[PDB]
């Protein structure tokens, strides 16, 4: 659509004068005569037809006056079916290096939002089939979630547990998309990936879709890499019919890199040093994930939380759109207890009895409990001793110690490590098992007959191997 | 870079940048009391529905407003140094101001020759035997080879004199001088 | 809205004529100079980070393509750039000598000799602004780098491609754990193998001069530049000369990765690079941010730190390691450039002041270290030790209040007392004395065992120093079985409980 | 003269001057006619027309546009040679003192560059000073470079005048103090302390010292240029005469601080907290002149304003790099009346090493530290345990850490007008032996009121007989 000669190139914001065809907002321009395509998102007018963009890749060699085309729509992607088990950066070239992607039809990264009667109003709980997360901080359908805990606490092997398990019962396939990553870690997710059985270089039984934008890779092109991360999971919601999965790696990244596009064209900061657009920002990319009428997007977001301020400008804004937490602690991992999660300290909004039921309520309010008041007398029986409890504090030092134990399960993608076979746990057996502890009718089991096992009819069967 | 011609206003703004480039290159080939004649004539065609139609018109085109005044400018009278002036304002966005430049070129041509006026500022007018002298006697104070010029404006609010302004100068006799008995009032 | 180049002998000779006597499509006049910062009139061929050269013999580079001019910072003085004054192109981006000329000289940021031996004998090229390699170069840190410090090699590893960020306060021991960095590499330097050898080059960016001529000559006496370059972009210079200077340093050791070979740069510091950046970002009027840093600057800390890679066997199978170094406020480790380069890199290594003065030395904190690789960054003995040491080491940590008044405690926390203070009696160290890798698993094996309990604690720092003696000249057949083997067997581990014991006996006298 | 410019536009004290034939470099000199005063203004801008952006070195009062302006062709040349001793002179070379011209027959211009790496001296020595906290903790060095923190009243114009006492009296090579903005009560103490006490005399050619003054009655551009005027009068002494020098700057901190004040009347956008952006650029080009080269040596001592006992300001932070030795002053020792206030724990020198000051002053100075940090984890017991509630090891260690805390303390000679003791000078083999003795035990035994305010040891000694005899 024409052809427009550059005549400014300040950083990494390019300025092009078309002649007849000024293109709208949100296009996607391509710079001639270069080694590798340089693309170019059209973001302001400035009048005497002239535009403004936010270069995608670096800015050298750029003389004034080449000629740049425009493709009359936004950056389009290849979204397809033969996506998965591939890697693509921003603007869809393939950058592991084992063919071209072979598609048929694009899609552009911007669009709106869904309807206000396209939308589900009856709400639904995604079970996964982890112990501690279907219980005591379950997941929505549509909703989001917050992942607390960095590295070295079990975090990616629950990531990768995750897709196989939405691939097992489900149907819907993920994306991974990381916002600003290491160039070195992703490099051991994608080998572990291989290894551990989701991506597949041989056939087309893969389940996850790379998007890796990196860290050495420029402001402009490192806030749109949640949205074509966001573009190839709704083909498996609109096209097909699905329940999308969808990790960003990490929130944060993507709040930072928007206060540093919006610091190069020249736009004064809000409060802390954000962007004014903070809230509205955020706002275009969350409200295209959620539960319409054909399939739903679901999502599960890692957070970073500054300065340990929990009132700081990006968390606080983030904490606006979330419907879960989990968090990742380093003790818990200390116990030997597996996944790391610290049931205390993670939440859910839908825990409520007319979203979950009466059942599911009142035992996820009563292992709540049970686990609070151990907390407490960590202390009485640190100091004053064991036996000067009482005979119903004999009882609390029990069904606190065979619950929390019970909060862990063997993983299936880790499957030479343990050498044990990964277990998969209904919605109704976690709740069936958790019942029966604070009822104490196995209150005749040793507490360490209650670790990595399945459903209750197998810690019970492990009991009886045992000596 | 080249070192230019001082002109004698050295006004700033939008204008005195053009307007003094326009005034150190006529003054190379001393084409300086022509172009003057030449600039009053564009000085009337610019006033026109269809010329000032798209003269400050924005959306015509960037290009076509560059050889539509080149086409004008060459073909009726003068292709002089101005030709290229008219086709640098248009090719830089400056037609607006063009206006601007061209009084602003008068001013700085004028003072080559001219006064900048005194404003006598009294009464109802006067007879001759007394506005001839201030004719004259306004005259023997410059004494550098001139030809002077004059404004005059009516106010009554001044009571019994009259303001005049030779330059910067404001040589004041007028019923200020009630305000100044305050000093009677004033201990 | 004027315009830069809308000044009043611009416009005053298109009036004229055409402009013939200047072409402007390769040479451009100077408008305006100050503060280091260029304004050119002409020049329309630049391409973007393209060097120009101007009229007085100094050099430049282009960082502002505007519509009416160029903005070009200039390296050197100021004093000899005027108003009017051509300006040139050569055309291309910059570029340094790289080679294995380099090894032993000093050079400056843009590859020049200054040690006063001779010029460099290079036939080789290359530019500082290329890219990392993919996803796909790489392979996973299997490494060791050795340290020679029993604190940095036991209880925060680095590896053969990773970054570590040495960050602590001012007057702290930071360019100290990376000067026997350099000469621990001596050991394997000199012998045969080549898959053991490194190749180190030290960065110093706005230090004062002679703290680089007292670097020389402590490595000349070490006998250590033999295989270290030292590029040094010092404080008297220019701002932009103090900007390339860690691109330059990390193009120079891009050779030794892409040829089988292995490397260590040290950026020292990188907290003055980003200043250097800050001075030229607002003199070009960039818009700034908080701090008044500009917005590109986590753009120039990333895309410097992600070149230091572990390629792989179809490539080379080289190696770059780096060590940048931060230095704080008053352990505020919450600013913005502290926390752009905790963010990118794989950990860091914290050193207080308040260790400093009671006593340890090197004045490592470990709780407040981290290394994200870690264990598989170490050897298989110094895995089989550390392990047990650096958790009896996280013990005491818990109980290290109830030491100042008790003696009314449990004999369980009078344990954790007495054990937890023989251990860090041995990570003392002196300055200057890197130790061979199975020489620290000798030392680090007494004490974690349990045969150093009935000492007294300023007697802890002696035995050390007397088992050391002991066990080099008549034991060196066993210093030699752990560097060749690498792993402890259980007839080593047999043969040191012989030693150490049948050591304690005739100590203490 | 060329280049005669005109004046436009007077805004604060930065000029603006427009050229019609010959513009000149950055960084000249010119003159502004018509005055009865020297008005000097340097140039530091190009801004585009012929007009360039100066900054005036005097009062810009009367300044009518379109003034003519002259030019020198050079930056400020002032004069230099061996007969500026015994002198003060202005930023521009000019004497202030009324004792008639200088007569010298060599100029220097003020603005020349750092060294190369090649002309780089390397050795380290040893300087005694006579202070037990200087000279056991943080020890100087013949030619190293010596920093004077601390705040505001804290005792820098009196430890930076003792030194004086000690030092520059018995020196064989020469001196220069250059006063860059501070108080001209202070800068009249200093040269009739020196007119009685030998180092300055005015009558014959044998001082030994120079002056340089320009104090904070004047406006914020000259008070950034006497910084250099100093250091190109002491470095004659040391390239073209052969000799040893050494540098007295007081203070150092009003040079970056008086270039915050014309940054953006100059046309810059403020960096952080309002400091100019060029802070750690314009200090080394000036702090990389103060080195010792392979043809002489210089031995600097500067004082250091922290800003609010700020130390973590951004002008402070950025000169602990072109130092060799720091001495921090505190506060909140000073008003325990511990004199000199010299922080223990915050000194710090380069030679502090057991290869150089010998193997017996290293072990005691890590001792005295040692025992110093010792003391502070015991004063959050005493706050809540109180006294008697310690054990009676803690109890010796709290002792003889103020028995070492008052022994650091040591009246100088010119506290005999403030509080009139008499004046100690100690030698460093006395220093040593002392301390050393106090960590042993063999002092135990005494009052603490007998360490305070001594010289060596055996004072300390002599007056726990004469505190018992008074009893
Ligand atoms: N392990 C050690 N044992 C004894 N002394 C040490 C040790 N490490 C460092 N020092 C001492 O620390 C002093 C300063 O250390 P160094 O200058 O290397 O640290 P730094 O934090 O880099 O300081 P700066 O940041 O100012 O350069 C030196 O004089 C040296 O004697
Ligand atoms: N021997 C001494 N030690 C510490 N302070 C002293 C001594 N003698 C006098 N003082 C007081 O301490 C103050 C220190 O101020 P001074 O050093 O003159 O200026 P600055 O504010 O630059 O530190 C002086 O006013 C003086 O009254
Ligand atoms: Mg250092
Ligand atoms: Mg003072």
């Amino acid at each position: 659509a024409a052809t427009g000669r550059i005549v400014a190139v300040i950083g990494a914001v390019v300025d092009v004068q078309f002649d007849e065809g000024l293109p709208p907002i949100l296009n996607a321009l391509e710079v001639q005569g270069r080694e590798t395509r340089l693309v170019l998102e059209v973001a302001q007018h400035l009048g005497e037809s002239t535009v403004r963009t936010i270069a995608m890749d670096g800015t050298e060699g750029l003389v004034r006056g080449q000629k740049v085309l425009d493709s009359g729509a936004p950056i389009k992607i290849p979204v397809g079916p033969e996506t998965l088990g591939r890697i693509m950066n921003v603007i869809g070239e393939p950058i592991d290096e084992r063919g071209p992607i072979k598609t048929k039809q694009f899609a552009a990264i911007h669009a709106e939002a869904p309807e206000f009667m396209e939308m589900s109003v009856e709400q639904e709980i995604l079970v996964t089939g982890i112990k501690v997360v279907d219980l005591l901080a379950p997941y929505a359908k549509g909703g989001k979630i917050g992942l607390f805990g960095g590295a070295g606490v079990g975090k990616t092997v629950l990531i990768m547990e995750l897709i196989n398990n939405v691939a097992k019962a489900h149907g819907g396939y993920s994306v991974f998309a990381g916002v600003g990553e290491r160039t070195r870690e992703g490099n051991d997710l994608y080998h572990e990936m291989i290894e551990s059985g989701v991506i597949n270089l041989k056939d087309a039984t893969s389940k996850v879709a790379l998007v890796y934008g990196q860290m050495n890779e420029p402001p402009g092109a490192r806030a749109r890499v949640a949205l074509t991360g966001l573009t190839v999971a709704e083909y498996f919601r609109d096209q097909e019919g699905q329940d999308v999965l969808l990790f960003i790696d990490n929130i944060f990244r993507f709040t930072q890199a928007g206060s540093e596009v919006s610091a190069l064209l020249g736009r004064i900061p809000s409060a802390v040093g954000y962007q004014p657009t903070l809230a509205t920002d955020m706002g275009t990319m969350q409200e295209r994930i959620t539960t319409t009428k054909k399939g739903s997007i679901t999502s599960v977001q890692a957070i970073y939380v500054p300065a340990d301020d929990l009132t700081d400008p990006a968390p606080a804004t983030t904490f606006a759109h979330l419907d879960a937490t989990t968090v990742l602690s380093r003790a818990i991992a200390e116990l030997g207890i597996y996944p790391a999660v610290d049931p205390l300290d993670s939440t859910s909004r839908i825990m409520d009895p007319n979203i979950v039921g009466s059942e599911h309520y009142d035992v996820a309010r009563g292992v709540q409990k049970i686990l609070q008041d151990y907390k407490s007398l960590q202390d009485i029986i640190a100091i004053l001793g064991m036996d000067e409890l009482s005979e119903e504090d004999k009882l609390t030092v029990s069904r606190a110690r065979k619950i929390q134990r019970f909060l862990s399960q063997p993983f299936q993608v880790a499957e030479v490590f343990t050498g044990h076979l990964g277990k998969l746990v209904p919605l109704k057996e976690t709740i069936k098992g958790f019942q029966q502890i604070l009822a104490g009718e196995y209150d005749h089991l040793p507490e360490q007959a209650f670790y990595m096992v399945g459903p209750i009819e197998e810690a019970v069967a492990k009991a009886d191997k045992l000596a | 870079f080249a070192k230019l011609v001082r002109p004698p206003v050295q006004i700033y703004g939008i204008e005195g940048r053009y307007a003094t480039a326009l005034y150190s290159a006529a003054s190379k080939q001393n084409k300086l009391e022509q172009v003057e004649k030449e600039l009053l004539r564009v000085a009337q065609i610019l006033k026109e529905p269809k010329v000032a139609a798209s003269i400050m018109n924005p959306y015509v085109k960037r290009s076509v407003k560059v050889k539509s005044l080149s086409d004008m400018t060459a073909k009726e009278k003068f292709s002089p140094l101005t030709s290229n002036l008219i086709n640098l304002l248009a090719e830089n966005g400056r037609l607006s101001s063009t206006p601007g430049v061209i009084s602003a070129f008068s001013t700085m041509m004028s003072v080559h020759r001219g006064e900048v006026p005194c404003s006598v500022t009294t009464a109802s007018p006067l007879d001759e035997a007394t506005l001839t002298e201030l004719k004259t006697v306004l005259k023997s104070f410059l004494s550098k080879g001139q030809i002077l010029k004059l404004e005059v404006k009516v106010d009554p609010s001044i009571m019994g004199g009259m303001i005049v302004r030779i330059g910067e100068k404001y040589v004041d006799m007028s019923a200020k001088t009630k305000i100044q008995k305050l000093s009677r009032a004033m201990r | 809205k004027t315009g830069t180049a809308e000044v009043s002998s611009i416009l005053e000779e298109r009036i004229l004529g055409a402009d013939t006597s200047v072409d402007l499509e390769e040479t451009g006049r100077v408008l305006s100079i100050g503060d280091g910062i260029a304004r050119v009139h002409g020049l329309r061929n630049v391409q973007a980070e393209e060097m120009v050269e101007f009229s007085s013999g100094l050099k430049g580079m282009s960082l502002n393509l505007e519509p009416d001019n160029v903005g070009v910072v200039v390296f050197g003085n100021d004093k000899l750039i005027k108003e009017g004054d051509i300006v040139k192109r050569t055309g291309a981006i910059v570029d340094v000598p790289v080679g294995e000329e380099l090894l032993g000289r000093v050079v400056d940021a843009l590859g020049n000799a200054i040690d006063g031996k001779g010029p460099i004998g290079s036939k080789t090229r290359r530019r500082v602004g290329l890219k990392a390699p993919g996803i796909i170069p790489r392979i996973s840190v299997r490494e060791p780098m050795q340290t020679g410090i029993k604190a940095v090699d036991s209880l925060v590893p680095i590896g053969r491609g990773q970054r570590e960020l040495i960050i602590g306060d001012r007057q702290t021991g930071k360019t100290s754990i990376a000067i026997d960095t350099i000469i621990n590499q001596k050991r394997f330097n000199d012998g045969t193998d080549e898959k053991k050898k490194l190749y180190c080059i030290y960065v110093a960016i706005g230090q004062k001069r002679s703290t680089v001529a007292q670097l020389v000559k402590r490595l000349t006496d070490a006998d250590a530049m033999k295989y270290t370059i030292v590029v040094s972009a010092t404080a008297s210079d220019a701002a932009p000369l103090q900007y390339l200077a860690p691109y330059s340093g990390c193009s120079m050791g891009e050779y030794f990765r892409d040829n089988g070979k292995h490397a260590l740069i040290i950026y020292d510091d990188l907290s003055k690079q980003a200043v250097a950046y800050r001075q030229m970002s607002l003199l070009l009027r960039r818009p700034p941010g908080r701090e008044a840093y500009p917005g590109d600057v986590f753009y120039l800390h990333s895309r410097l730190l992600e070149r230091a890679a572990k390629m792989n066997d179809a490539f080379g199978g080289g190696s770059l390691t780096a060590l940048p170094v931060i230095e704080t406020q008053a352990g505020d480790v919450s600013a913005y450039i502290p926390t752009n380069v905790i963010s990118i890199t794989d950990g860091q290594i914290f050193l207080e002041t308040e260790l400093f003065y009671k006593g340890i030395r090197p004045a490592i904190n470990v709780g407040l270290s981290v290394s994200r690789v870690g264990s598989a960054a170490q050897t298989r003995a110094m895995k089989q030790v550390a392990g047990t040491m650096k958790l009896e080491l996280a013990q005491y940590r818990e109980v290290a209040a109830f030491a100042q008044f008790g003696s009314d405690l449990d004999a369980a926390t009078q344990q954790l007392l007495s054990r937890g203070v023989r251990l860090t009696e041995l990570l003392k160290q002196g300055q200057y004395a890197p130790m061979a890798i199975e020489e620290q698993v000798a030392v680090i094996y007494a004490g974690v065992r349990g045969y150093l309990d009935k000492l007294e604690p300023s007697k802890i720092t002696k035995f050390e120093n007397a088992f050391l003696s002991h066990v080099i000249s008549q034991h060196q057949a066993l210093l030699g079985k752990i560097r060749a083997d690498g792993k402890i067997s259980e007839e080593t581990d047999a043969k040191l409980k012989e030693i150490v014991t049948n050591f304690l006996a005739g100590f203490e006298a």
